[PDB]
């Protein structure tokens, strides 16, 4: 996403940067988006979507 | 405590403790704080470091291994 930062690179931009071929990239964002899937991890941000 | 019937990953531990937890089917909180330390070990292909993941993944909010609660649930 453009995180402080103006873009929102793809999958293989970001793993042009590691030299990844954009599938390790795709699993450590689901892994990270997983991570956040938890409670007392999401607990904060989960009261900033509207309910 | 009103939180303990909790599944697995509310305490965020490894695919090693999970993985052995599912196989317990040990998912709840008011359940993997009742068995203690050779208790909680003598399942397969956990061992010492598991065993320091469960430390401090119980240490983490403070409750430890001897509450054997009952009429739960």
């Amino acid at each position: 996403f453009g995180i402080d930062m103006n873009t929102d690179y793809t999958l293989e931009e970001v793993g042009k940067q590691f030299d990844v071929t954009r599938e390790r990239i795709r699993q450590i964002e689901a892994k990270a988006l997983r991570k956040l899937r938890h409670p007392s991890r999401s607990e904060v941000l989960r009261s900033f979507l509207d309910d | 405590d009103p939180i303990l019937l909790r599944p697995v990953d509310d305490l965020e531990l490894t695919v090693r403790s999970a993985n052995c937890l599912k196989a317990e089917a040990i998912h709840y909180i008011g359940d993997l704080v009742q068995r203690t330390e050779v208790e909680l070990l003598k399942t397969p292909n956990l061992g010492k470091k598991s065993l320091t993941e469960i430390k401090d993944v119980l240490a983490s909010r403070g409750l430890s291994l001897g509450m054997r609660l009952e009429n739960w649930p």
